[PDB]
DNA sequence: CAGCTAGGATATCACAATCCCGGTGCCGAGGCCGCTCAATTGGTCGTAGACAGCTCTAGCACCGCTTAAACGCACGTACGGATTCCGTACGTGCGTTTAAGCGGTGCTAGAGCTGTCTACGACCAATTGAGCGGCCTCGGCACCGGGATTGTGATATCCTAGCTGGCCAA
DNA sequence: TGGCCAGCTAGGATATCACAATCCCGGTGCCGAGGCCGCTCAATTGGTCGTAGACAGCTCTAGCACCGCTTAAACGCACGTACGGAATCCGTACGTGCGTTTAAGCGGTGCTAGAGCTGTCTACGACCAATTGAGCGGCCTCGGCACCGGGATTGTGATATCCTAGCTGG
C-alpha cells in the first residue's frame, strides 16, 4: 500500500510548501497530481509557471512516479510530449527522497539543461552551438505558452 | 498432497552393511550407518535439485532419465546405460 | 555342540559375495520413497519416470561404493581394520566434497 | 595495430559504485579479466546445452535463468536471479 | 644360561635406577648379556609375573608383567 | 533526424556492454539465433557477480589499511565467502597465496 | 542503542513504511526498517541501502543462510513496550 | 464498443483519434501517451477502419 | 541415372556411419564449417575404440564361459585395462559391479 | 512414430569382426551406445575450442588429430591417430 | 640443447621445507624430499605435453601463456591471471 | 647461549609463509626444470617468460595443496611427522593414483 | 619411624621475533586525448516455436499373498585405544660454499599483421537405398536341485621347560 | 644343610580332520537377441557461389645469450630432543547366529495425467548498409606503497619456590 506513503508525503508538503514551485492531487485520487512550477529567476523560463501530471505507480516510494510536463516548453532534455529525461525519475530512484527535490532539481535541469542526453536533439544542438539563441527561444516559448 | 517424511531409516543398517561389504570393508563401527544416511542424503540433495531443474526448464510434470543423466554428466559423475 | 565361526571369517566370505554380484543392494520400494521425499522440496507433486528412479540408485549405490574403498583405505593407514566416522570425513575431506 | 578489448573499464566503474575510493591493482585487473571470461563461457556453455537438449535453437533469458540456478549455489544464484529478472524487465519497460 | 629368575634379578642389580628396571630394560639387558633363544621376551613376561606373584620383586610402575620392578 | 544513440546498457541501468555481450554470444557458435533478452540477463548477471567479489575484496584491503586492491586481497576475498569459495574451488589465483590457518593439534601446549 | 531501550513511537515506527517496526532488521550501516520494507526493497530496486546507498548483497547472503536477519534484541524490546 | 490494447477494455467509440485514446490511456494507467506508439496520432479508429473488439498494440522514451 | 551410391564410410572402408557423423557435426554447432576429412577421421577414431573395448569384454566374457556381452563383461573389461580405465575414470556403468579385491592386511594371518 | 537413431548396427558389425561368435545383451548395447556419444562429444568439444584459440572457423581432421592427443592417454592415442591417418589417407585416394 | 636430467635437483630441499611451511607442514621426514620431486615432475609432464601439443597444432616454436593456460584449464585446474 | 626448543621456529616459519605470496621455488634451476622436461616431446623448443612462470605458479599452488592433504593424513594417522606414506594416500584418494 | 632427597608444577624473569611507525623515493595506477572500429539504428524475409488440439503411453494407486530380509536380542572374540618406553630421525643453529638474481648490452628467431586469391565448404533440389520400427522365434541363460573342493577352525597329541623333591656329599 | 639331578606336570605349538561355503554339473522353462521385411527419411549427387585460410611478403617484439659483481639462499655439519613405533594390557564394541517381526516384491487390475506429436501464423532474430561514439592505445604524472631503520610488545624458554612420597639410617 502506498496510499499511507503518499499522504505522508502530501501532509509534510503541506506542513513545508515550497517558494517557486507547488503540487498536490487535483482530486481524490492521490496517485493523480498536478504540478505547478515557476520559471527559476535568472533563466530564459523565468517568468512563466509550468504545470505537470504525475501519475503515481502502485509501489511509491519504491518506484518513480509518471511525471511529466503539461506545459510546452524548449528545453533539450525535454520532448515535446513534456516528458523529462532524469536520473532520479529512470534510474537514480531512491525511495528516501521527497517531491520538493524532484521539482528542485526539474528547476535545475531548466536552468542547466544537459545536451549529452537529450531529448530533441536540435534543442540541444541549439544549447551546445548558441546559448543566446537558445536563451532566445526558449524565453520566447515561456513567453508564448508558459505566460 | 501425499506428503511423507522420514523416509531416511529405509536404508537399512543391513542395506549399509552390504555396501560397505562391497566396498572391501572388514569391520564396521556402529556409528558408520547415521553418517553414512547423511552423505546419501547430502549427494542426493544435490543430483535432484538439477534433475528437477532440468526437468521444468522443459515445462513437464515427469522427471526423466535423460534429466538424471545430465544432472548427474554436470557433476562429474556421468552414468552409462540409459541413453 | 554349537558350530560358529571365528568374527571376520563370514565378512571376508560375503565381501567375496557382494564383490562378484551386480545386484542393486538397496531396497527399491524404501529408496523410491527417499527419492520422492527428498524432491518433495523443490517441486510439488512431481511425477517420476521408473527408469529416472532406477538410474538415481545406481547412481547413488555407485557412489556409496566409491566412498567406502576410500573409507576403509584411511582406515587402514590409521592402522586399524574398523572404519569409524572420521575415516569418512577424511576421506570426504581429501576428496574435496566439504 | 590489432585492437583487443577486455572488461577494465566496466570493471573500474563496478568498483567505482561499490568502493567509491578504492584503487585496483593492473596484475589484479587481469584476474578479474580472466575472472569474467571464465563465467562467461560456463554460462553461456551450460545454455547452449539446454537449447539443444531441448530441440530449440535460440538462447533466450530462459535458458539463461536455468543455466544460472544449474551454476551458482544457493543463495548467490537467488540473487543472480533476482537482478538478471529485474533488468530484463527494466529492458522491456522501454 | 642360567634360570630367567636369576637373569632377571641380575639385571635390575647390574641397572641401579632409582624407580628399578623395566620390562624393556630388563629383555635388553638379557639380550645382551646372555646366550637366549627366541623365546626370551615370552620366558621373561612369565618369570616376571611368577616372581611379582612370589613376592621377590615389587612392582613400582604398572599392572602386570608391563612397568618397572625392584628386588623386594 | 533520426534518434540520439541510447546503449542498451544504459536502457537495462547496467555497467557491462550488453552489445558487446550480444557480439560474443552470436559469434562464439553456442546457437543458431540469440534471444533479445539474453544478452541483457547475461550482463546483469555478470555484473553483480563482479560487484558481489569486489565488495569483498575491498573490505579485506582496507581491513589490511591499503587502498589499492591486488590479487592477495582477492584471493583473501574468495576463499572466506563460502558461496564464491565453492564456486571457484577449481581455481588458482596468481600471486594469492593460501589462507592462514594451522591445525589445533601441531600448536604447542 | 537502536536506539533505544524505549524506541518512543517516533523511532519505533519504520524510516520507510513509517508503520510500527515489524520484525525489524539491522543493516550493517546501523539502518533500521522492517521486515516488510526490508524484504521489499531488498529485490526491489537496487540491492542498495535507501538511506546512504550502502551495498548490503554480501552481508544480507551471509545473514540469509544463517537466518540471522531479524534484530532479535529490539524486536523483543518492541514487544515489551509496543504490541 | 470495445476496444481491446496488447490492458485496459474497453475505450472511447469510433470517435476520436489516436492523440485521445493516448490521453486517456495516460489518464487511466500513467503510461505516457507517445510512449512508445500505436500498432495494428493525428489518425483516427475509421480511417484505420478499426472494428469493435479489436486487438491494439501499445521506444522514443 | 548418373552413378551407383557409394558411401563415405565404403570409401574408406569403415564401419561407423560417415555421412550420419558429417551431419551431427554440423548440426552440433561446434563450429560454421566443417572439414571434409573430419568425419572420416572421427568415425575412424570411434570405431577404433569401439574394438578395442568389445575386443577386452569378449575376452572377460568367455574367460567367464558365456557367449552374450552383459554389462558386467564391460565392467571388467575397462577396470583391468589401465589405459582404458584412466579415460574413463569418471564413468559409472550401471550393473558393473567392482572390480574383486580385498586389502592384504584384512586377509587372516 | 519418431525415428531415432543409434549406434548399435555398427557395434554389432564391429562386434561380429572382432569376436564372430559372441553376443551381446541389450542393455551392453545400451551402454556402447552411451560409450559412443560420450566420446564423440568429448572429441568434437575438444577440436571446436582449438578451432575458436587459433582463430579459425573450419574443424578439419588436423583438428581432429590434436584433440585425440589430448584426450586419449599415451597407447591408445597413438594408436587412434595411427588408424585415423590410414582412414583419412584412403578415403581421399578415391 | 645440452640440458642434462641434474635439473630435477634444483628444486632443493630447504625449497620443499618452506613449500610444505606454507602448506602447514610442522615437521617433515627425509623420505618426503625424493617423493615430492618424485611427484613434480610427474604433474609438470602431464601440464607440458599438453601445452606443447597445442603449440605444434598453431604451428609455432615457442610456447605462449595461453598455451599452458589451456592445458591447465583442461585438467580441471584453470589459473587466473595470465589471460 | 640461546637456544628455541624444536617445533616454534618451525611455527614462525608457518606463519610467515602462510603470510606472504613470494614465489617458493628458484627462478633459475625451475626454468632448467622445465626446459629439461619439455626437451623431449620437441627439441629446441622456446619459452615466454609469462609462460615459465604461469607453469611455475600451477606447479607451486598444486604442491601446496598437496601437502595440504597429506598433513591432514598424517594427523588422522596420530602423527605429526609427514611421511611418503601420507602422500601416496593423499594421491590415492584424489583419484591421482 | 622421621628427615632428607629426588621428582613436579607454578609463577616470574629474560631474550628474541614478529611488529609498527614515520620518512623517502620510485614507478604504474589512472586520467585525459583523440582516432577508429565495433556497436547501433533502421529495414527486409523466413522460419522457430508458441499455442491449440488430439492421442495413447506409462506413471500411479491399490490389494492380497508369499517369503525372504530386517530387526533385536544373546553372547564373547579380537579389536581399538590407553600406557609405557626406547632409539634415532628429525629440527635448530652455527659457519662455509654457491649459484640465483639483477642490471647490462648485443643478436635475431619467429611471432604476428596484411593483402592476394583459389580450393573448399555452405546451401540447395532431386535422387534413392541404409536404417528404422513392426513382427516373429528359438537358443542362451536364469533358476534350481544334486553332488565336490578348498579353506578355516577346533581339538588332540607331542615336546619342551619349569619346578619340586630326593639323594648324596661336604 | 645345600646343591644338583631327575621326573612329572603343565602349557604351547603344530598337525590333522571335519564342517561348511562356494562351487561345479546338467535339466528345464521363460523371453529377449537378433533376423526377416518393407516403407521412409536422411544421405548421396551434382552445380552455384562466397569466403576462410594458405601461402607469401614485411615488420619488429620478446626470447635469449654470455657477462660480472653483490648478496642471500643453499649446503653441510654438531648436537639432542620429541616424536614415531614397537610392545603389552584391559574393556567393550562390533561380529555372528538365532528367533520373531515386518514389508518388499510380485503380478494382476483399473484410472488418467501428461508426454509427445501435429498443424497453423506470427513475433522474433539473421542479415545487410549506413552510421556514430564507446573503447582502444599512446602519453604522462604523481600518490600509493615497497623498502628500511629505529624502538615496542608478546611469547617461549628457563629458573626458583613450594609440595609429596620413598628410602636409609637411627
Ligand atoms: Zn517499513
Ligand atoms: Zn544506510
Amino acid at each position: 500500500m502506498a496510499l499511507k506513503r503518499i499522504n505522508k508525503e502530501l501532509s509534510d508538503l503541506a506542513r513545508d510548501p515550497p517558494a517557486q514551485s507547488s503540487a498536490g492531487p487535483v482530486g481524490d485520487d492521490m496517485f493523480h497530481w498536478q504540478a505547478t512550477i515557476m520559471g527559476p529567476n535568472d533563466s530564459p523560463y523565468q517568468g512563466g509557471v509550468f504545470f505537470l501530471t504525475i501519475h503515481f505507480p502502485t509501489d511509491y516510494p519504491f518506484k518513480p512516479p509518471k511525471v511529466a510536463f503539461t506545459t510546452r516548453i524548449y528545453h533539450p532534455n525535454i520532448n515535446s510530449n513534456g516528458s523529462i529525461c532524469l536520473d532520479i525519475l529512470r534510474s537514480q530512484w531512491s525511495p528516501a527522497l521527497t517531491i520538493s527535490k524532484v521539482l528542485l532539481s526539474i528547476s535545475s535541469l531548466l536552468s542547466d539543461p544537459n545536451p549529452d542526453d537529450p531529448l530533441v536533439p536540435e534543442i540541444a544542438r541549439i544549447y551546445k552551438t548558441d546559448r543566446d539563441k537558445y536563451n532566445r527561444i526558449s524565453r520566447e516559448w515561456t513567453q508564448k505558452y508558459a505566460m | 498432497r501425499k506428503v511423507l517424511r522420514d523416509n531416511i531409516q529405509g536404508i537399512t543398517k543391513p542395506a549399509i552393511r552390504r555396501l560397505a561389504r562391497r566396498g572391501g570393508v572388514k569391520r564396521i563401527s556402529g556409528l558408520i550407518y547415521e553418517e553414512t544416511r547423511g552423505v546419501l542424503k547430502v549427494f542426493l540433495e544435490n543430483v535432484i535439485r538439477d534433475a528437477v531443474t532440468y526437468t521444468e526448464h522443459a515445462k513437464r510434470k515427469t522427471v526423466t532419465a535423460m534429466d538424471v543423466v545430465y544432472a548427474l554428466k554436470r557433476q562429474g559423475r556421468t552414468l552409462y546405460g540409459f541413453g | 555342540k554349537p558350530h560358529r565361526y571365528r568374527p571376520g571369517t563370514v565378512a571376508l566370505r560375503e565381501i567375496r559375495r557382494y564383490q562378484k554380484s551386480t545386484e542393486l543392494l538397496i531396497r527399491k520400494l524404501p529408496f523410491q520413497r527417499l527419492v520422492r521425499e527428498i524432491a518433495q522440496d523443490f517441486k510439488t507433486d512431481l511425477r517420476f519416470q521408473s527408469s529416472a528412479v532406477m538410474a538415481l540408485q545406481e547412481a547413488s549405490e555407485a557412489y556409496l561404493v566409491g566412498l567406502f574403498e576410500d573409507t576403509n583405505l584411511s582406515a587402514i593407514h590409521a592402522k586399524r581394520v574398523t572404519i569409524m566416522p572420521k575415516d569418512i570425513q577424511l576421506a570426504r575431506r581429501i576428496r574435496g566434497e566439504r | 595495430r590489432s585492437r583487443k578489448e577486455s572488461y577494465s573499464v566496466y570493471v573500474y566503474k563496478v568498483l567505482k559504485q561499490v568502493h567509491p575510493d578504492t584503487g585496483i591493482s593492473s596484475k589484479a585487473m587481469g584476474i578479474m579479466n580472466s575472472f569474467v571470461n571464465d563465467i562467461f563461457e560456463r554460462i553461456a556453455g551450460e545454455a547452449s546445452r539446454l537449447a539443444h537438449y531441448n530441440k530449440r535453437s535460440t538462447i533466450t533469458s530462459r535458458e539463461i535463468q536455468t543455466a544460472v540456478r544449474l551454476l551458482l549455489p544457493g543463495e548467490l544464484a537467488k540473487h543472480a536471479v533476482s537482478e538478471g529478472t529485474k533488468a530484463v524487465t527494466k529492458y522491456t519497460s522501454a | 644360561h642360567p634360570k630367567y629368575s636369576d637373569m632377571i634379578v641380575a639385571a635390575i642389580q647390574a641397572e641401579k635406577n632409582r624407580a628399578g628396571s623395566s620390562r624393556q630394560s630388563i629383555q635388553k639387558y638379557i639380550k645382551s648379556h646372555y646366550k637366549v633363544g627366541e623365546n626370551a621376551d615370552s620366558q621373561i613376561k612369565l618369570s616376571i609375573k611368577r616372581l611379582v606373584t612370589t613376592g621377590v620383586l615389587c612392582q613400582t610402575k604398572g599392572v602386570g608383567a608391563s612397568g618397572s620392578f625392584r628386588l623386594a | 533526424a533520426r534518434a540520439k544513440a541510447c546503449t542498451r546498457s544504459s536502457r537495462a541501468g547496467l555497467q557491462f556492454p550488453v552489445g558487446r555481450v550480444h557480439r560474443l554470444l552470436r559469434k562464439g557458435n553456442y546457437s543458431e539465433r540469440v534471444g533479445a533478452g539474453a544478452p541483457v540477463y547475461l550482463a546483469a548477471v555478470l555484473e553483480y557477480l563482479t560487484a558481489e567479489i569486489l565488495e569483498l575484496a575491498g573490505n579485506a584491503a582496507r581491513d589490511n589499511k591499503k587502498t589499492r586492491i591486488i590479487p592477495r586481497h582477492l584471493q583473501l576475498a574468495i576463499r572466506n565467502d563460502e558461496e564464491l569459495n565453492k564456486l571457484l574451488g577449481r581455481v588458482t589465483i596468481a600471486q594469492g597465496g593460501v589462507l592462514p590457518n594451522i591445525q589445533a593439534v601441531l600448536l604447542p601446549k | 542503542l537502536p536506539k533505544d531501550a524505549i524506541p518512543s513511537l517516533s523511532e519505533c515506527q519504520c524510516g520507510i513504511c513509517m508503520e510500527i517496526l515489524v520484525e525489524p532488521v539491522t543493516l550493517p550501516c546501523n539502518h533500521t526498517l522492517c521486515k516488510p520494507c526490508f524484504q521489499s526493497t531488498v529485490e526491489k530496486a537496487s540491492l542498495c541501502c535507501p538511506f546512504c546507498r550502502r551495498r548490503v548483497s554480501s552481508w544480507t547472503r551471509y545473514h540469509t543462510r544463517r537466518n540471522s536477519l531479524v534484530n532479535v534484541e529490539l524486536w523483543t524490546i518492541i514487544q515489551k513496550h509496543y504490541p | 464498443m470495445q476496444i481491446f490494447v496488447k490492458t485496459i477494455t474497453l475505450e472511447v467509440e469510433p470517435s476520436d483519434t489516436i492523440e485521445n485514446v493516448k490521453a486517456k490511456i495516460q489518464d487511466k494507467e500513467g503510461i505516457p501517451p507517445d510512449q512508445q506508439r500505436l500498432i495494428f496520432d493525428g489518425r483516427t479508429l475509421s480511417d484505420y477502419n478499426i472494428q469493435k473488439e479489436s486487438t491494439l498494440h501499445l521506444l522514443r522514451g
